[PDB]
């Protein structure tokens, strides 16, 4: 909570730029640290404090945690005999600016005209994802949108949006109720660039990614579950048994979790027995809870399993081991399937694009 | 070394390159510009890091006693005192413990003039094992009121006048005398500030007091009532206020200088810790209830008893890091110590704690150097502006069974906790009034002026007289007449002729008891040592020699010397133009500078016309010991000073010597002052 | 009335009942206790809303000019100066703006002496119909160092050293001198301060600069340069060290109470606004770089031209939340004036700004009553400590469909923006460095030495030879030397007398024996001596006092404020000699009769110390002040060696000796009784 980062924080062989936003940056967060910490001595705070050494005539202010011995507390001066020295770019390491930086023309109050295009890139960013990759992009705008009730404003987000894409603007103003603008092909163009997408490249470890174990405390699926736990934890993974409560070898209660939780979700066998009847109705969690976990997993794109005669449960949620992403038979086949599933990490073929 | 626990947070720059506040070396004499007349730019982060500093470097003063100065030390216990009190710092003979003290005045700002009349603050802080102890003292034992709650009425009234801030630094104005006059409970330690404790020569020269009845318990809960002495080992020393008021102009740090010089030169000043101590069933025994703040108990009801002695012997390194952010209170207190119902006191407890927060912004303050306890901290506390620790217990409650009940309960039985004196009783009515037994305003301000030197009297007058001549309003001038009159007649006649008006008895609480103890001026200084002698000399002729041989034997007593001539020859430690008789305890006249006291000598561009006749007759006239060697007595005779005045010294340079060394020690000469009826044909 | 719109925040608490800061009727002379003798209780609301108000009182102190005093005034423009400025406090004559002055010394703290030795504060804010403008100036044209990174470096030379704190408003001590010494830039402020500038009689007798050129612009983008002028319609004045030293003691609030003293009395000081102006092009023309504060430009260059006048007749009511709480800003700026690439006045904009955050501990400090435009403020700020408004915009955010455009941008031709000087420009590379224009630290520092008169000369002499004895350090008397030796060597000669130390050999590189005006304090009398003071010695004893009374009716008549004092207060007395010094007076008469207290018994009464009317004669006498006595009065004068036939001593009847006293109080300080070297 203390650390102060300024961008002004600065060394020797880095140097600034003339970007405007940049600019500003630097007076705003010493200036803000003054609120924050009110006082001038944040620098001194444990976490602040550099491990190279501080010396200079600075003084006093609230909370002054140093005691200075030179009483010659100023520059340029006899009695301290020039220290602490002055440093530059050619003797003391010293902090320099850019030698052949120079400043040319007028003191405007102005922006480069280089600056003025504004739509050019969005339209880059956006063509250089995948196509359901883009529809998440579009259904965050149509939720977003959504949510304004002054009607001009999302009629101008609307005319902002058609100067990007035509196709972006028009998927946009289905959820709003608006019409479809004419083409505004000024800025249009169909460039790519690589290292901006997310969904087109699998994970490059699985380590430490979380697997949701359903199980029961009937019959024999916990014991089965913690063979399944032990084998997925030689992988790295981090596995939460759930039962409907905290038996031995219980992670976590059915009360308690969610599927927001993990990476991937898979049924003990055994555990169908919670997905309908007596073992879905329980005064120990929600109606539904075991089933809502699966359905949230299948439908948020995780790898989901079951083992065994748990693949019933698959069926009473209309799942099919057809699917990518979904795993049955024995545990070393659900295994092996769920630990591919994590590198591939999200299943967008769950996920309807405008028009497929 | 008293400081040796601040050597781990002090900082060397000798010998290293300038850097920013979170490192890199830079330079900062020239600021980044966009071009050769150009204008400066927001990325200069080497500015603003450093004038941001800069603009932020003042912290609030403190609400009273904003000006004084102080230095660490270290306390002497004089024997195991566990039959009285269970005091750790007190536990055992020759245990030492490291103190900081803090001397100041009260009503003046920050750069305000040391020789102000105003009482003066004595606060000792004890760095004892069992946590700080403080004892936030007066060089006075009285207050001016009886309950906490009307301190703001006190302090805005001696403080400047809201509307023009005007005066500095002076209970001489309208508001602070109708307050004294209104509220007479004030009248006792008016007395004492109209006295020499008003104007004392040092901090050093000044005795200390806890003012408040305390309690000191022992391990089995047993408790005494208790007040607090600091008794000087230098002698108690006052100054004349015409002279005190030059020495706010001429040397504004005279009492800081005073103390810093006394320690640079090895000459650590000393006080002795002593203690009155009452049974609990006798505190209203003694003709005033003991808790009643405005009262002292007299000596010869009950002696003082010598637990220890402090001696302050280093100055600060910083004097802001440490002086100025050291935070009393008296509710430092530690186990062996508890408080009393004095309301008074009770108050101060909480307003101590709370002007903290505004002096210095957060509630982590007690971890800055100087405040911080060398005895450690552990408790469940946590965050706060300024946290300058990381906790490691992430268990920060209590009761705790994961904590494993750590850190734990300390009390009276278990720990060496703090314990709440066990047979305290609370009895009555809740109520907003003060004990009955507080009622008597006058009894102890008359025993006080009993018990002074006529000559000391007569400054109490005098004092009155300058103070109340200020007070425009008519009405508020009768009204402290008749308060006045009400402690003596007498003393109320004699300032009413200076005020114009008319001198009737009101003995009720007449008498003529006095007490021993409170006087300044009737007792001689057991030491000479530190004391100022200014050599008056000249640069022509063979007076420097003699100077020089002067200053030699005068220094082998202790005594410091400056050497004063037209300019700075060898020899000299100071011009005519920068000298003042203000900055000594005597005035000498070397063989040979009677030329400068008439004729040519005396008018010269170096110095202004007739200083050293003014420098050789404000000594005089301020009672000091003032002396010429030889031919100098002409300086005297040119003042119309005689040869064998008492304090006045003329002879060859061994007898002068003699005769100086042994004035200092009267210290001042009081035959030189007039007293009431003197000039009566 | 100046102080007409701080009405609304005007509290009467006559005629009422206490109350707690959150209302309800209380007492408050008694903490609430657990019986008779008990101790206070934590549930006393009472007690601690109270105390906790008052141990909150103290805010920080100004980080320098932390001792001063302020009023409010009228600023009246004496024409349309749409030529030369778009401001709109200058754009009509007659208008007239409400303003508030603060004067200060540099170095003290808030409780130092008024009469310590020391730069002054001249800060003046113009509450315009276009915002807030403050010219936040100093009594002396020239500033010490010429780039802001270098100010606290100069500010900690210059305050007390940080191990002891000593010494207080003073810099004549070790830092100082190695700092005046060590950065030679500082030597024309130096001695400025060296001089009258720096122990002035009152703020009243002040002139103020702005030091820095700024510019001014027209509406249609059009600049000067510009150099900012208050010039005193009540004279300069000064006193003289050794008469500055005890007034440090005996009155440390001379000067705010002089002021406050003028204006209650009716005596509202005045000061005219006048300005140089000079083109773009003549930046580098007169042998200096206009951008440099170290340097003056010379009136026979420039030519004063005034603008207006400004009164300051109304005190403040509350001193704290009027004059300790007003923040004076550079940056305080409005349309019709701008910067210049000054990089004193460059740095400065930012640390004003910056420092308001410590003194005030929030951003919403220009909320204050005395803070605040009259003009109005309309932007999207919100929130922030101590936020004293409800805003109504809740879309608080530009550009923006839903506010409709408001609050709108304004700019040179659209409301009346603020605009930067259309034509400036940058070139070159970003540097940190100093232009070589501004090498030159000593021509000026003679060129002012040259202009003051012989005795006047004298006092920079006397004034440099005292501060400089106390310097401990040799090399660093030796370092003084050297730098005051490339400004004169006779001035080094004779400081070096007094260190006794031998001068360095002529070093003729900047000599030069050129004058310019104004720059002078005694070579002019006063234009006026009303609010002067005169101490009237008399006794209480004979018929003294009578002739005293009717002495002090003739002297009021010519405007003098007159201090009748006696043994006591006696009828008629204004002061006692005991509560009496001669710091307090401009003048000093004997009443005839009152000789009877300058020697024999009269002098040995126990109502006030030995010598006392004495000494305030003597004192008058040797600070240069008219003193006089009135018939059998002159016995006084010969009893401490002074006669009539001297200037500025006045003796005979009482009509000969008023008019002689009304006379010499123009000539206000004596010059033949000070010696010159030589
Ligand atoms: C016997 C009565 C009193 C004595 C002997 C006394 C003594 C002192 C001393 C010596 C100081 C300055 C300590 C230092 O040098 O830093 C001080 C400060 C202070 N006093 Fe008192 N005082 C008394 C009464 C009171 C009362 C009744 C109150 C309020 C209820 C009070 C409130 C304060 C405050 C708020 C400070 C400022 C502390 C700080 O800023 O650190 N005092 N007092
Ligand atoms: C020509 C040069 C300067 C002049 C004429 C000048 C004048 C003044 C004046 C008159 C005040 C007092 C305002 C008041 O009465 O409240 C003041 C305060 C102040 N000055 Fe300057 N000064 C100069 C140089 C500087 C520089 C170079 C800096 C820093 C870069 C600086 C920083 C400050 C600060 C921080 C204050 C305190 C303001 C406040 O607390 O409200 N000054 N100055
Ligand atoms: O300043």
């Amino acid at each position: 909570e203390q650390i102060s980062f300024q961008p002004g924080h600065i060394v020797r062989g880095v140097d600034f730029t003339e970007d405007p936003l940049l600019q500003g940056r630097l007076y705003s967060y010493l200036d803000t640290q003054l609120n924050r910490h009110r006082g001038p001595n944040f620098e001194q705070l444990p976490i602040n404090r550099p491990v190279s050494g501080v010396h200079n005539n600075h003084r006093d202010g609230q909370g002054q945690a140093w005691i200075h011995k030179n009483i010659h507390h100023y520059s340029p001066s006899y009695l301290n005999k020039g220290y602490p020295a002055q440093a530059n770019q050619t003797v003391g390491r010293g902090f320099f600016t850019t030698p052949g930086r120079t400043a040319s023309g007028v003191l405007n109050r102005e922006l480069s005209a280089t600056f003025d295009d504004h739509y050019t890139q969005p339209r880059l960013f956006f063509n250089s994802l995948t196509p359901v990759e883009q529809q998440f992009v579009i259904n965050a705008i149509r939720f977003e949108a959504s949510h304004v009730t002054n009607e001009q404003v999302k009629k101008n987000v609307l005319e902002q949006l058609n100067k990007i894409s035509n196709d972006v603007a028009k998927r946009v103003a289905v959820a709003l109720g608006l019409e479809a603008p004419q083409p505004d092909p000024t800025y249009y163009h169909n460039n790519v660039t690589r290292g901006v997408s997310i969904f087109n490249e699998s994970l490059p470890t699985i380590a430490t990614l979380r697997v949701g174990v359903l199980s029961t405390t009937k019959g024999g699926s916990l014991d089965k579950a913690k063979a399944l736990k032990e084998q997925l934890e030689k992988d790295g993974l981090k596995v939460t048994v759930i039962a409907e409560y905290l038996a031995s070898g219980v992670d976590q209660t059915y009360s308690a979790a969610d599927a927001t939780a993990f990476d991937a979700v898979v049924v003990a066998e055994g555990a169908e027995r919670v997905f309908s009847g007596k073992g879905a109705m329980s005064p120990l969690f929600p109606a539904g809870r075991p089933s809502q976990i699966l359905t949230d997993g299948y439908r948020w794109g995780k790898p989901v399993a079951a083992v065994g005669s748990a693949k019933k449960a698959l069926q009473s949620i209309g799942v099919e081991e057809k699917e990518a992403g979904v795993y049955a038979g024995a545990q070393d086949e659900v295994i092996k399937g769920v630990e591919e599933g994590l590198k591939v990490f999200k299943f967008l073929e769950r996920f309807a694009v405008d028009g497929d | 070394d008293a400081r040796q626990r601040l050597k781990e947070v002090e900082v060397d720059d000798n010998g290293q390159f300038m850097t920013t506040d979170f490192g890199g070396n830079i330079e900062e004499q020239f600021s980044l510009k966009a071009g050769g007349r150009g204008s400066t730019l927001l990325e200069d982060f080497i500015f603003r890091q450093k004038l941001q500093h800069f603009d932020h470097e003042r912290i609030p003063e403190r609400v009273v006693h904003a000006r004084g100065a102080g230095a660490h030390g270290i306390f002497t216990s004089y024997g195991d005192w566990s039959n009285i009190t269970a005091a750790s710092f007190l536990g055992a003979k020759d245990k030492q413990t490291p103190v900081f003290v803090r001397f100041s005045t009260v009503a003046g700002s920050r750069g305000s003039a040391d020789t102000a009349r105003d009482v003066h603050g004595f606060a000792t802080r004890f760095y004892t094992d069992e946590g700080n102890f403080d004892i936030v003292g007066n060089n006075i034992p009285v207050f001016f009121i009886q309950d906490a709650i009307r301190f703001p009425d006190l302090i805005h009234s001696v403080k400047p006048s809201p509307d023009n801030e005007v005066p500095q630094a002076a209970t001489a104005h309208d508001s602070a005398w109708d307050f004294f006059s209104s509220q007479p409970s004030a009248l006792h330690t008016l007395f004492w500030a109209m006295s020499g404790n008003g104007i004392p020569r040092s901090y050093r020269h000044m005795d200390g007091f806890g003012i408040h009845t305390f309690r000191l318990v022992t391990e089995d809960g047993k408790s005494k009532l208790v007040k607090w002495h600091w008794k000087t080992k230098q002698g108690k020393a006052a100054l004349v206020w015409e002279e005190a008021q030059v020495l706010a102009g001429k040397n504004a740090d005279f009492h800081r200088q005073d103390l810093w010089d006394a320690i640079e030169s090895g000459n650590a000043p000393s006080w002795e810790l002593a203690v009155q101590l009452i049974d609990e069933d006798k505190a209203q025994a003694y003709g005033f209830d003991l808790l009643d703040p405005t009262k002292f108990l007299p000596e010869e009801f009950a002696p003082l008893q010598v637990l220890g002695e402090m001696t302050l012997n280093r100055n600060p390194m910083n004097y802001f890091a440490e002086t100025e952010q050291i935070s009393f209170q008296p509710g430092h207190i530690v186990r062996g110590v508890d408080f009393t119902e004095d309301p008074l006191l009770q108050g101060r407890l909480y307003s101590y704690l709370d002007t903290q927060l505004n002096r210095h912004r957060g509630p982590n303050f007690e971890q800055l150097p100087i405040n911080r306890p060398v005895s450690g901290v552990h408790n469940n506390h946590r965050d706060g502006q300024g946290q300058a620790w990381i906790h490691k217990n992430i268990h920060h409650y209590s009761p705790s069974y994961l904590n494993k009940g750590y850190p734990a309960q300390a009390n009276q039985t278990v720990g060496r906790g703090f314990f709440t004196t066990p047979g305290r009783t609370a009895s009555g009515v809740l109520n907003r009034e003060l004990s009955a037994t507080f009622d008597d305003h006058y009894t102890q301000p008359r025993l006080f002026f009993n018990s002074l030197t006529p000559v000391e009297q007569q400054f109490v007058i005098n004092a009155i007289r300058f103070e109340a001549s200020h007070v425009t309003n008519e009405q508020v001038k009768k009204n402290v007449l008749e308060q006045l009159n009400k402690i003596s007649n007498d003393v109320a006649k004699r300032v009413a002729v200076a005020l114009g008006l008319e001198a009737q008895p009101d003995p009720t609480y007449y008498h003529n008891n006095v007490t021993r103890g409170v006087s300044i001026f009737n007792e001689s200084l057991p030491t000479i040592a530190t004391l100022r002698v200014g050599v008056l000399s000249t640069t022509k002729g063979g007076s420097l020699d003699k100077a020089k041989a002067l200053k030699e034997q005068l220094e082998k007593d202790g005594l410091k010397v400056t050497v004063i001539a037209e300019y700075l020859a060898s020899g000299v430690d100071q011009t005519y133009s920068a000298a003042d008789a203000t900055a000594f305890d005597a005035v000498v006249v070397a063989e040979g500078a009677e030329r400068v006291f008439s004729g040519k000598g005396a008018m010269s561009p170096l110095f202004p016309a007739g200083r050293p006749s003014q420098i050789l007759t404000d000594g005089y006239r301020w009672g000091k010991p003032v002396a010429a060697v030889g031919s100098a007595k002409k300086a005297l005779q040119s003042i119309g000073v005689e040869e064998k005045e008492a304090g006045v010294y003329a002879g060859a340079q061994d007898e002068v010597i003699k005769g100086v060394e042994e004035g200092l020690k009267v210290f001042k000469f009081l035959e030189r002052f007039a007293v009431d009826g003197d000039d009566e044909e």
